[PDB]
């Protein structure tokens, strides 16, 4: 397994802010496995919307090697 | 998120409102039942140890392949995430439930979790399964009225899954 | 393609930033090579590449092997969060961390906690924050940051 | 509202509420009740409301209306009014809401940049609210004007 | 403490205490008598509650006084009734307290790790909190017992 | 932090002991007070902002170099800072008055205060009597008895600060 | 295995191995006979070790098999020895693979909370991995059964 | 990542048996040519700049107009991505020979890397090439039995690339 | 950190210095003492919880009040705050005998420690206690020949305490 | 060293070491004999390793010592062999300590930025340490010959 790729659109609500932030707000980002829980939880508690994610490294169903 | 009252603020913000008879209607319809929702929301607060302990069990129960080589369950660590991912259930259709809403449903559950779990090759109708055991334990413990609320939620996160 | 110097300068930002400095003498180029590669290509963002480098062997000689817990606790936090530990819970949590799970899981909980992504988000190498809140943050904060490594 | 803020204060922490955060939303659904009574108090009244507080606002304010001002015009006096419309109604429900969350999200963030790009001037709005809170303190009892007057004073000073 | 509690979520968002949080100040400082009533209640029956729970406990696990049981023994048993008589005084705390924040920095922190090293069984450890939870709200109104309750399953629950 | 009850309850629970007489004596000398401390808690609440007007008048009408160029409270940034410290002051002041217990002070206010500002050259006996200003303004509002209650913890505030 | 872990670590630093890692690749598989036939013999003879196991720990801990305890009745105890087969499985693999990583993979990460979710008792399963060693350190040579153990003596330091 | 013995692992865990004879027949198998790895992998890490110094030699000698004006590899930046590139796959070459796998280059190798390189406008033939004289230079190198287990990786990059 | 071996390697590397025959004969008596120290260190693995689990009951049978209300590890947290600085302290000189060197006691452990212990208020000699339990059952186990080894670390970190 | 490094890995994990490194450290102190006799072999030969490895480097690398060389002229062919004898000084380091740590800390790190502040060619320095690392092997029995060989292509690799 082992890694996740994401697309994750979060959008802004607490405030509109000065800088673009057209860095941060539509995405792919590719995640460890062991990290999506948290990042997913994140990202879903700022309201985001995830979009996709795809196993592309590892596969499914290991019980080693991952 | 939004709960019952923030949903019939939006739904008349977004018509450019004011609230009505009908409105006012729904917020005492969700004022009436805080009470039987909070009490519903302790018990399974203190019972959810227990409820993921037999429905995981019901679950495992009914289709012992998951837990055994080969399954999607075998291992202490996918078993943990299995139990993890109901424990994470129960307390986010508590919560919907409080709430009177299904928006943090949406929000914090269903949001990318379809996806996700055919990405890791979850079987969703053994997780239906499993929501539908947390609905049978939930409900014993929370008698008629709370148990018909929380099965709201159960079928909507089975839904969901599903 | 394009833009390649900004984006070099932005990584030699975020080495001088987890390190204190520059590391070419320690090879850090070539060490973190392909995490370059991939945060050029874009496939990963800022975030990812910090926690890379603040996860890294080279990390944990300059910064976790030399000091006790509590030190370890204090920069780190000044090097990912841009302040000192903030009081005595976050020390609790974090030695707790660091005596149970290790070093890695300490980096990732620095790096997941809902301060770095409301501060730093995914894109922005950290700083110096100068915080003013809470209390002794400020003057333990600069304590730390006027200090050459 | 206040069970969505305690909803998210305890998934922070991923656990189930407190008794004492039970306790809490216990008392809000208490609550509930007289908010209702007073936010249809407020929603009965809300043309006398608008009426007053813009006759106020510009018996207090000649400038917007005089000649040069913003809010010289037939349908510029329309929109001025229309917003402070926009603002009851998120005011009733705020009150409702027990909390300022919906007034906020509405109608706070990005005001400023919003009437700079419209010239509207922020003392203006400062002195409508004021205006329309004392219409509808006057139109309440003693006991409902200090909640009421709460969620106006938080509106003012957003604006301010 | 509740006020406690509302002083530290207010700090967190940098503000005053909002009127929602005052009046839950207003209602947990005028439901304070009856807090304390039900605290000296239970209090009284200190050696009571500590006797029947723990009856009930070894009747209900056998095991844990049986031979190679955590509790075997005269020493081991006035032990296990020792800890039940120290949550008994932090659920006394946390009535007074309006929340369970006391039982938590007391009891609740750390209390996986501290029974792991004295290989308490955690478990048993839940069933002698149900078995005081029976007991001590049989000796007081369904009222009270709802909130004695409340703080019971927190603990079991905690514990769980 | 600290309150009064969890104060009452820490000392009874480093004796090891359960509620006494006195304890509960004080814990209706508590309850007793809680109205008065939320009338005070509000009304400040409500007029901090003009408390905090009337409190850097006095001061900077006072000590007027502190606004003069070159003066730490000389800048836009800097005056703005003043304020801000002050309005902390404020803040922290109704919190503890609220509690009934100056731990709250000792823990998230005076802990390196002195050598902040004596890192930042800020004149901690101007910031002293800025905090007098604020006590005087704030017990004519408050009114006798939640006046005598605040200036508890501004001179608390100024003899830590000092 | 030594190569796989050899090979992620240097790959964290972007390098080839170095004459260590190699060193340590080259004593793995010098040694690869040997640890595979221990694992021959730790494999033929799985029945033998896990039913003397069972009754090693049932002697030591009987209030498992008492009521009240986890594994009371016939198929609670089948499941119990299907554990013990499991492990010793897993102890099979690290030998042969010359580290614990599939002991990990497989049965360490999240075996608290399966058991805990099995109201398994830790303590009874570091029981069953001591006397599981026990048996098996009696069928191997001095040198195989000190290998051997070091696997067991990790796997009942991380169950408890 | 997978070596050969976790691949036996793996597969005698989710069939949930005991290693049979066939398992401990390939163990063997791995262990018996677990030197010969060592030796082909310290040759290779002896020799590497200087495998990729040729190798890239050959590639740019073959197809010169890569390295001249239009060609991808045209700048010092291109040059440098190229022979890093090159440096990549002989050292992850050397980590699946020293595996005995080949899990470790399609999962983190080639994950991407054809859909990278085609919209980045990198030359698929001219990489496989490059790849191609990788192989031979350490072929030559190393030895007829570690040049063939090289090949063998080698062979399933460029397999993989195009 | 420094090891013995590291140890003699910086000492004849700041001198310029060939390994003479003193340097060899001390590299002997580390490679002498290794198989002792590596069986000691596994012991201590296979029991280091039922080496804090007494040695922490042998402290607190000694200092009762300890645990009891009024005891800086009367708490559930401060309990397992003193169980986790005791398995630090194991661990720690665990490490160190392996090593043959404090000097990762200094670097790990020493550093800050008596001002944490100091700022919190922790009796300094109560942890030495502590210590000298752990000492005592580590010794037991270990055997009398890596008992005497195992306590020049113990004490050691006992001395940089008190 | 090998202990060292072990040590350090546990640590970062938080954990006592595990069987795999508990057998790395019993095969590197198993084989600490061998390695002092190669260490004082080296050792003993140093001078003539030295000297051989410098007609070597200067017979294949004839324009160092030429004219306008980095090399030319007494004193600084004087400071190259210096050099030559520090890295088999350090590779001797190597070899006691069972991995390439010494020499990294004390050659390898900042060598780079060192041979540029001294016009110093890499490839002279690769094609010296090559030169001494057959001269040495030569001294040494295969088993011993391929160790320090790892060492010595470390080096060479690391100022490549
Ligand atoms: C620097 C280059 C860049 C641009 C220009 C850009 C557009 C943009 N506008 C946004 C918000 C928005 N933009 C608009 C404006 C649109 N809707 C109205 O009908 C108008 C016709 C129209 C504007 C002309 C609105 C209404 C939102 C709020 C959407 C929401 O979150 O609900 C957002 C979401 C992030 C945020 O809320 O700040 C983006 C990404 N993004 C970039 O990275
Ligand atoms: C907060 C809301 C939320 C949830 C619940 C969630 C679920 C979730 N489940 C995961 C894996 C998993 N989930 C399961 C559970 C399944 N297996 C069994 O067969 C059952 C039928 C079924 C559960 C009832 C298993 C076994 C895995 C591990 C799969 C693997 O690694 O191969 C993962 C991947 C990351 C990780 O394992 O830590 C996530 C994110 N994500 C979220 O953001
Ligand atoms: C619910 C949140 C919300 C708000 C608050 C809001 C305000 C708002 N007021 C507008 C116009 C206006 N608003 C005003 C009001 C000002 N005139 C006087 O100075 C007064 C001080 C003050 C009112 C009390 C005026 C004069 C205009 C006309 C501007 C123009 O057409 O040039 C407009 C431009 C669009 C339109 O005219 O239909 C917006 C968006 N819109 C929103 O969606
Ligand atoms: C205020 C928070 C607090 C708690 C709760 C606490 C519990 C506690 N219980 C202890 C012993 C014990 N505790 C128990 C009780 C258990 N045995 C049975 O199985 C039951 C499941 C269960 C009780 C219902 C027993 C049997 C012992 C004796 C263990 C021994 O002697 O090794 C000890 C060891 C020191 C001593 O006995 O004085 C502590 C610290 N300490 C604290 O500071
Ligand atoms: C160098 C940067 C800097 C600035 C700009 C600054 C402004 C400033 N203006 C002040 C007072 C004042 N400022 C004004 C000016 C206002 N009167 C009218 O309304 C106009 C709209 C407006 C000016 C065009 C007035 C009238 C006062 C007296 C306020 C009072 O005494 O109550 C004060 C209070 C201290 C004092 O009176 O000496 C400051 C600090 N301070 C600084 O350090
Ligand atoms: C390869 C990794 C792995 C492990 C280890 C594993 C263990 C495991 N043991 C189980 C049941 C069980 N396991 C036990 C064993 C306990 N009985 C005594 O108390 C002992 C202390 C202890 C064993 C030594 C018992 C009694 C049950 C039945 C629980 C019940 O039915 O309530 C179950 C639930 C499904 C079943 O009934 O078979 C699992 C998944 N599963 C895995 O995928
Ligand atoms: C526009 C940016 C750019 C540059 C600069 C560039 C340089 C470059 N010089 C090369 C060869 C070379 N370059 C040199 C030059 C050196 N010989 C001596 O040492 C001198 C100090 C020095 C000349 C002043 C030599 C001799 C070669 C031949 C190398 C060989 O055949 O082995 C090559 C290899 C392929 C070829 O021969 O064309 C490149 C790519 N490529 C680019 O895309
Ligand atoms: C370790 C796994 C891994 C691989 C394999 C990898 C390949 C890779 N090569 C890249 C660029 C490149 N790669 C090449 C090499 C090609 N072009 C030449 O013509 C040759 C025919 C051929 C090499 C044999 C070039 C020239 C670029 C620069 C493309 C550009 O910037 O226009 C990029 C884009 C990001 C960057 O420029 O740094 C990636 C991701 N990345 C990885 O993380
Ligand atoms: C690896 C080097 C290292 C060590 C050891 C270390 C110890 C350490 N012990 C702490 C607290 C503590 N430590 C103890 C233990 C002591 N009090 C008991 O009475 C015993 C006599 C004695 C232990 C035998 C206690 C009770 C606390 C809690 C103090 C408090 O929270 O007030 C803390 C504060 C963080 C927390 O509470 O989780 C640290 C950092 N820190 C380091 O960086």
């Amino acid at each position: 397994t082992r890694l996740f790729k994401v697309t994750a659109l979060i959008p802004s609500y607490k405030k509109v802010r000065g800088g673009r932030e057209l860095q941060n707000t539509y995405f792919t980002k590719l995640v460890e496995y062991d990290r999506w829980f948290a990042e997913q939880q994140r990202i879903q508690k700022q309201g985001g919307k995830i979009l996709s994610v795809k196993m592309v490294a590892g596969k499914p169903g290991l019980n080693t090697g991952v | 998120m939004q709960d019952a009252i923030t949903s019939v603020i939006n739904t008349y913000d977004v018509q450019g409102k004011y609230f009505d008879t009908s409105a006012f209607d729904k917020l005492k319809a969700y004022y009436a039942t805080g009470e039987l929702r909070v009490r519903a929301a302790g018990t399974i607060s203190a019972n959810a140890a227990t409820i993921i302990k037999e429905a995981s069990a019901k679950l495992f129960s009914n289709q012992p392949d998951l837990v055994r080589p080969g399954g999607n369950a075998y291992t202490t660590r996918r078993y943990a995430a299995c139990v993890r991912d109901m424990d994470y259930f129960l307390r986010y259709a508590t919560y919907a439930m409080l709430a009177g809403d299904t928006s943090i449903l949406d929000e914090r559950v269903l949001n990318g979790l379809k996806e996700t779990y055919n990405s890791l090759g979850v079987p969703i109708s053994s997780t239906v399964q499993g929501i539908q055991a947390m609905k049978e334990v939930t409900g014993s413990l929370v008698g008629s009225g709370a148990a018909k609320e929380m099965g709201v939620y159960f079928d909507y996160l089975s839904s969901g899954l599903s | 393609l394009a833009s390649r110097t900004e984006f070099d300068a932005l990584i030699r930002a975020a080495y001088r930033q987890v390190f204190e400095r520059d590391m070419d003498s320690y090879r850090i180029t070539e060490v973190f090579s392909v995490l370059e590669t991939k945060l050029r290509n874009r496939e990963i963002t800022t975030k990812e590449f910090i926690q890379a480098l603040a996860s890294s062997d080279l990390y944990r000689k300059q910064f976790f092997e030399p000091y006790p817990p509590t030190k370890n606790v204090e920069l780190s936090l000044k090097h990912l969060l841009g302040r000192a530990t903030k009081d005595q819970a976050e020390l609790r949590k974090y030695n707790q961390i660091i005596a149970t799970q290790g070093f890695k899981p300490f980096i990732n909980a620095i790096l997941d906690s809902k301060e770095y992504g409301e501060v730093f988000g995914d894109g922005t190498v950290p700083y110096n924050r100068y915080p003013t809140l809470p209390a002794a943050n400020f003057p333990n904060t600069e304590i730390l940051y006027n200090q050459l490594t | 509202s206040v069970v969505t803020k305690a909803i998210v204060s305890a998934d922070a922490e991923a656990r189930y509420l407190s008794p004492g955060e039970l306790d809490r939303i216990r008392g809000f659904v208490s609550s509930g009740e007289r908010r209702l009574r007073v936010a249809q108090t407020l929603t009965e009244s809300r043309e006398r409301i608008i009426k007053q507080a813009g006759d106020q606002l510009f018996q207090k304010r000649p400038d917007l209306v005089s000649p040069g001002g913003n809010a010289y015009g037939a349908e510029r006096t329309a929109s001025c009014l229309r917003d402070l419309d926009y603002y009851l109604r998120l005011v009733t429900f705020g009150i409702v809401a027990g909390d300022v969350t919906p007034i906020e999200e509405i109608g706070v963030i990005g005001v400023k940049e919003m009437y700079r790009n419209l010239e509207v001037p922020l003392p203006g709005m400062v002195e409508a609210v004021k205006a329309m809170k004392s219409v509808a303190t006057g139109l309440l009892s003693g006991d409902d004007s200090a909640e009421v007057g709460y969620y106006f004073d938080y509106l003012a000073g957003a604006l301010a």
